[PDB]
């Protein structure tokens, strides 16, 4: 009725590269990455846009096995971002990009792993 | 017409090009006073052809930014912190009415909304604080609220006091000597006798407040305080 | 010397034309432009015989207007746009208080009902954004919401936010821990602690966030320009060149906040 | 205790300094961007290009960044400020998206548009307030912190109140009205040139006495 | 009704839609997918 | 395509310009003693047909801004390269003036790049939208990449046409179908950058701060230079005929 | 304010103003 | 997954010579449902760092209580 932002909220635990757990706040209908934005903890700079022409696997995030199931898959290019962009030319099987990954209101509580930050400047 | 603004361009162009001589000149001799932020303000800006009319016995305040075709009258005092744009039609202030601190006056810049309406303000109209009379007649002898909103298209005719927190909606006239307050505005009561009268001593009084600013607000630049910020 | 006094000689020559230029292109537009003169707005005017006195720790934004006798409190400060008209009767502002931006407090002139008072504000006290006070008495620590529109005759007691937006009727006294808004008195809650936490931290967070617009605001043009050029040198880094240089390079003084002013 | 000082000062000669530099933070306000000279841009404000500032505005970011985007304007007399924090737990800095119109005396703290969000007069924008595109707000419109605005809808009242479904053919009026008012914004640039010519008057007024 | 089945079930299916369609979009768009792709590494 | 990522885009605008110029300088002076014919124009005839057909087919995958810039001109090279299969005084010609246009355009685009640079335009799908924000950098962006696809009305279709028709002089007209699928195929892929920037508004937008007066002078000179090449092209085909002439007497 | 009273700008004036007399002249003698 | 790794760190709790496996759940609290100490408790905590790389921060060492707790955290972490 009156509208609430509180309820459109998506509370996740984004995992430094250090092993510290983060209580990270989202919003329900945008991107995760967007969502690991206001934290910082992934630079802004970085993948400003939200098209996946214009992702080279620098919102790349791992996902454990029990949330994986409940979004939904890579479809032709989700996969070759990952087999591209990557030190080593294979798939993950617990990556997915964050630029893609759209916040939904029973996908809370999820873990993300963030990796080390590969570069991006040219 | 077109012609004119032309000229007005060209007039650009050359003062530009003196203005740019000047600086030339002022920092060949080794000098960078042109660099200072001083506040570029003007209480009468206009546009290519308004040039805003204002009445010689009005008071109008040094906060005040009248701008566009804002006519003003005899006896009316324009306060500190209104913003009376009056690019696009007319904007008739009337004789001894006032319009009180941080206030303003729409005309409803933007064309696509229909028509634009000219906004005329009678006389004797005791313009509340904070009004924001977007674009709308008002009749001459009446009060207006303090955080009042009208908006265009609405006619407040003779004596029609309008209640504090307003927003009557728009081509809604306020029928004579009837309050209308609330949102939006509703009809409360009936406007009374002694309130008629005070309406009027209201503008009495602030006609000659007016003048008495105006009087001591016209002092001369006491140049104490124009070397004391200098020295620092 | 002697080619000095010349080009000075050259340079007066230059700002004649060039002055001579800009009135020819003044005279080709018809005049139909308003010059800009001078500002004539002043701060801390004299009404009728009466000036505001004005404590030192106060600051008073250069584009506020606080005209008759207002008695402000050490501590407090007024923002930018502010309106503090006291011709009629005495505004005493206290100690700790900040009148926001584009807020206006104006006093009836002792008969818009026969008993009439002079608006008197507390301690502690915030009243937000473009709010509009007309004869009200605020007490000490008290929070008005942004945009209020107190009435004559009005009395909010400690710690009795106003709701933003509020049109706080004729005569109406707030109860202390009461939270009043809307057209109409509309009660809405009463009060929390953790709001009274927050009502006293924002008090004091705008008591010291005040002095570096103080500062700001009042610096000469002499020293204006070298704060501007300074920042212009610093406005981006490269450790690159730096480390290579064997030398560091550290902001001045000047233009870095005090810690207590960030997040 | 109250005492006078003869530090303070009358009569701001200099005059207002539309610009305030905070330190290292500056006001960046871009090219071919309307600034009215009664406007006050203080901290870290940013103005991006096509936009437009009415005259009384009061936009600052001491707390935190406020941005305002393509072609949007903020009309006159609007308070504009930003909070260390919101009770949504969302970043605090307000960021006002392409094409939206804020309207006359419209009290933005700490909210969050999107583009195409016509705002009316008398907004109340609060706290972590919200508001998704294509929306459209009716003048005198207050909402209490932690509220938002759907999509394209209208709104309005006392609190946030429903009030109908935008249709499609009012709904793409919300980019040609802010093109309008740029367009206006505009034709009040071109009036003053840079560099205004007070120092002259600097000058001529410091002849009358001394140096 | 012979024409008016023949208008739309031969000539709009085997001689300029879905027949020779195969040079415009999806008929070579697609055959760009793959040749180009596989021309970097 | 790594160098031309990895490097500064100062250094790559640099480093695709000139050194280009001074080594077709010296491959121009030694064809005059490399009479073999035999060894010499086969090598480079093929090397130019693989270099058009890579280009074109791998400038097409490309996302980002500079790697498509590489490989437009590794193609741009092949194309340059078949004017000097051709050996004779027109392909020299030929060579020269496609040389001279290159050059030319690829200061152009780089004089963009440097221009979006401010705000780290990485990907080709950053500067969407830009018809709005930007119009005439839009529009002199465009004129670029037509230029670069040899659309007629422009510099650019000149050397192009003039290479085409040196090959067509040899008799090698093997070259001259290859040059038109590869255009067809490089035309495609540059008229996909407008695309990315006047028909597609997505619901991102990044805004682009202006320029200094260098790159906006130079660039409004080289986009003057571009459009109306066409209407007086008398003297850069004189000044390429004397060289041409004046490599061998 | 007689004399503009800087060593290192007056030979940078009239540098400037020595080069455009060269400049005009080199246009008009050639 | 959970399953994966609770197959796992089920063996390594027959080591503490106090551990009986007829008394051993998914839902078994070490300190009332086994009566582990909570030296006990922080020597169990001990074995399970050195099952994999993760240390077990010590802050998020004091809410793995019980043994479900121990194996959502196990399971749902990068390392
Ligand atoms: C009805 C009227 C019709 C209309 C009448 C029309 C008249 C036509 C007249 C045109 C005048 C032509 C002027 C040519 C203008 C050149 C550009 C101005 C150059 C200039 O910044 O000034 C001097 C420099 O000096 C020279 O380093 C090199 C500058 C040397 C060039 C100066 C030559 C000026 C002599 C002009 C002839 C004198 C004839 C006098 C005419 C009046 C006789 C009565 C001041 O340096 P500065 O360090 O303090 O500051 C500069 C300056 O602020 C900016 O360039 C930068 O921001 C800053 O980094 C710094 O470079
Ligand atoms: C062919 C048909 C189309 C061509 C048409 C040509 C038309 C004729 C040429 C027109 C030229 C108009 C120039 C008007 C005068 C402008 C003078 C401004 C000079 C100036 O401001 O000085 C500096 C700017 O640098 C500069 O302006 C000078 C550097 C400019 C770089 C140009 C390099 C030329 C050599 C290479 C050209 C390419 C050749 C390729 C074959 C500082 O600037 P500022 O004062 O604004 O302050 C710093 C802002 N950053
Ligand atoms: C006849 C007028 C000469 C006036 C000379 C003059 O003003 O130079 C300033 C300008 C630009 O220099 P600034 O950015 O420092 O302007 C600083 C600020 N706008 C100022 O005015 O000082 O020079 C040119 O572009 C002209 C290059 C070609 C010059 C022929
Ligand atoms: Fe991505
Ligand atoms: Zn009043």
């Amino acid at each position: 009725g009156s509208k609430k932002v509180s309820d459109r909220i998506v509370k996740l635990s984004a995992i430094d590269p250090d092993g510290y757990k983060q209580d990270i706040i989202g919003l329900s209908g945008q991107t995760l990455l967007r969502a690991l934005t206001h934290t910082g903890l992934i630079d802004p700079a970085s993948h400003r846009l939200d098209d996946i022409e214009a992702c080279s696997a620098e919102c790349e995030v791992q996902i454990a096995e029990e949330w994986l199931e409940k979004l939904p898959p890579r479809t032709y290019d989700e996969e070759y971002v990952l087999k591209r962009s990557s030190r080593s030319r294979i798939l993950n099987k617990h990556s997915r990009l964050g630029c893609q990954v759209v916040l939904t209101q029973e996908l809370q509580g999820m873990v993300v792993a963030v990796p080390e930050a590969k570069p991006w400047d040219i | 017409g077109t012609l004119g603004r032309a000229f007005y361009s060209v007039g650009f162009w050359i003062r530009e090009t003196g203005q740019a001589l000047d600086r030339l000149g002022c920092r060949l001799q080794g000098k960078n006073y042109f660099r200072e932020q001083l506040s570029r303000h003007r209480t009468l800006m206009n546009v290519f052809d308004k040039a805003p009319i204002v009445d010689k016995e009005a008071f109008v305040a040094p906060s005040a930014s009248v701008i566009g075709d804002v006519h003003i009258g005899r006896g009316s005092s324009i306060w500190y912190g209104c913003v009376l744009r009056g690019d696009v039609n007319t904007v008739s202030v009337g004789s001894g009415t006032n319009i009180q601190d941080n206030s303003l006056v729409h005309v409803a810049k933007s064309n696509l909304s229909g028509k634009v309406h000219p906004t005329i303000i009678g006389d004797n109209v005791t313009i509340g604080h904070s009004a924001v009379l977007h674009g709308c007649t008002v009749e001459d002898e009446t009060f207006i609220g303090m955080g009042a909103t009208l908006l265009d298209g609405v006619v407040v005719e003779k004596h029609g006091m309008v209640a504090a927190g307003a927003l009557v909606r728009q081509n809604t006239r306020i029928p004579s000597g009837e309050v209308w307050g609330g949102n939006p505005a509703r009809f409360l009561r009936k406007l009374t006798d002694e309130e008629i009268a005070f309406i009027s001593q209201s503008a009495t009084n602030y006609s000659n407040l007016a003048q008495a600013h105006a009087a001591e607000n016209a002092k001369p630049l006491n140049v104490i305080e124009f070397e004391k910020v200098l020295r620092k | 010397g002697t080619l000095g006094r010349a080009i000075y000689t050259v340079g007066n020559w230059i700002r004649g034309t060039g002055q001579a230029l800009d009135r020819v292109g003044s005279l080709l537009q018809g005049s139909h432009r308003i010059e800009e003169h001078l500002s004539r707005h002043r701060t801390l005017m004299n009404v009728f015989d009466k000036s505001p006195l004005v404590d030192k720790d106060v600051f008073v934004a250069p584009s506020a207007s606080v005209i008759g006798d207002v008695q402000i409190g050490k501590g407090s400060s007024i923002w930018y746009g502010c309106v503090l008209r006291g011709d009629v009767n005495n505004i005493s502002v206290g100690s700790g208080t900040n009148i926001q931006d584009n807020t206006l407090v104006h006093v009836a002139k002792t008969n818009i009902s026969g008993k009439v008072l002079p608006t008197l504000i507390g301690d502690n006290v915030t009243v937000g954004h473009s709010a509009v006070i007309h004869g009200c008495t605020v007490e000490d620590d008290a929070f008005v919401g942004m945009g209020a529109t107190l009435l004559d005759g009005v009395v909010v007691e400690k710690h009795a936010m106003v709701a933003a937006g509020s049109l706080v009727k004729q005569n109406t006294r707030i109860p202390s821990g009461e939270v009043w808004g809307g057209n109409p008195a509309k009660f809405m809650r009463k009060l929390t602690d953790e709001e009274i936490v927050y009502i006293s931290q924002s008090a004091k967070n705008y008591i010291n966030l005040a002095q570096i617009h103080a500062s700001e605001n009042s610096k000469s043009f002499e020293q204006i320009e070298v704060e501007r050029a300074l920042r212009k040198k610093y406005a981006r880094k490269d450790e690159d060149y730096d480390s290579m240089l064997g030398i560091t390079r550290e902001t001045p003084p000047e233009l870095i906040l005090p810690d207590n002013v960030l997040p | 205790q109250v005492t006078p000082s003869p530090d303070r000062v009358k009569w701001d000669y200099r005059g207002q300094r539309q610009i305030i530099p905070l330190g290292q933070w500056l006001p960046k306000v871009a090219v071919d961007a309307y600034v009215a000279p009664n406007v006050v841009l203080a901290g870290q404000v940013t103005v991006w290009d096509g936009s437009s500032v009415w005259n009384g505005a009061v936009l600052r970011g001491d707390l935190n960044k406020i941005t305002v985007g393509f072609c949007s304007n903020v009309q006159e007399r609007c308070v504009v400020h930003a909070a260390w924090s919101s009770p949504t737990g969302l970043p605090a800095q307000t960021l006002i998206d392409r094409y939206v119109t804020v309207g006359a005396y419209s009290l933005l703290r700490s909210c969050t548009i999107e583009p195409e969000c016509i705002i009316g007069q008398h907004s109340i924008l609060m706290e972590g307030s919200l508001v998704e595109t294509r929306s459209i707000l009716e003048a005198g419109s207050v909402l209490p912190p932690g509220r938002r605005i759907p999509s394209g809808e209208l709104w309005g009242g006392n609190p946030a109140r429903f009030i109908r479904t935008l249709t499609n053919e009012e709904t793409l009026e919300i980019p040609k009205l802010a093109v309008a008012i740029n367009h206006l914004s505009g034709d009040y640039f071109s009036e003053f040139l840079p560099y205004s010519t007070i120092y002259l008057e600097v000058e001529k007024f410091k002849k009358s006495l001394g140096i | 009704r012979s024409f008016l089945r023949f208008g739309y079930e031969v000539s709009f299916e085997a001689l300029d839609k879905g027949a020779i369609e195969i040079l415009g979009p999806y008929g070579i768009s697609y055959t760009f997918r793959r040749l180009a792709e596989r021309i970097s590494q | 395509p790594d160098i031309y990522e990895g490097s500064p885009t100062p250094v790559t605008a640099f480093l695709s310009i000139a050194p280009k110029i001074s080594i077709f300088a010296n491959i121009l002076r030694v064809f005059i003693y490399g009479s073999y014919g035999a060894t010499l124009q086969q090598i480079f005839f093929f090397c130019s047909i693989a270099s058009m057909i890579l280009g074109a087919l791998a400038a097409m995958a490309q996302t980002k801004v500079k790697r498509l810039l590489a490989y437009s001109s590794i193609g741009h090279v092949g194309y340059i390269c078949i004017g000097f299969s051709c050996g004779t005084i027109e392909g020299i010609q030929s060579l020269l003036i496609g040389i001279f246009i290159y050059a030319l355009m690829t200061m152009d685009a780089f004089a963009i790049v440097l221009a979006l640079r401010q705000t780290r335009v990485k990907y080709i799908a950053d500067l969407g939208a830009l018809a709005k924000t930007n119009p005439i950098l839009a529009i002199t962006f465009s004129i670029t990449m037509f230029s670069y696809a040899g659309i007629p009305p422009l510099a650019g279709f000149c050397s192009k046409f003039y290479l085409f028709f040196a090959a067509l002089g040899c008799g090698a007209y093997f070259l001259a179908l290859v040059g038109v699928v590869t255009s067809v195929i490089g035309c495609f892929y540059y008229i996909r950058l407008v695309k990315r920037m006047f028909f597609d508004t997505p619901r991102t937008w990044i805004l682009y701060e202006p320029m200094d007066r260098n790159k906006s002078l130079l660039l409004a000179m080289t986009s003057f230079f571009i459009t109306l090449f066409l209407l007086y092209p008398s003297p850069l085909f004189s000044v390429t005929h004397q060289m041409a002439l004046s490599l061998y007497l | 304010p007689k004399v503009s009273e800087d060593k290192n700008r007056n030979y940078a004036v009239v540098a400037g103003v020595v080069a455009i007399v060269g400049s005009i002249g080199w246009y008009l003698k050639a | 997954d959970k399953s994966e790794v609770t197959d796992r760190v089920l063996s390594v709790v027959k080591n503490f010579q106090k551990v009986d496996p007829s008394k051993v759940t998914p839902k078994a609290n070490f300190q009332n449902d086994l009566g582990l100490d909570s030296l006990d408790s922080v020597e169990v905590v001990m074995a399970l760092e050195e099952e994999f790389g993760f240390e077990i921060p010590d802050n998020e060492a004091d809410k793995i209580q019980s043994i479900d707790l121990a194996v959502d955290f196990i399971a749902s972490h990068p390392q």
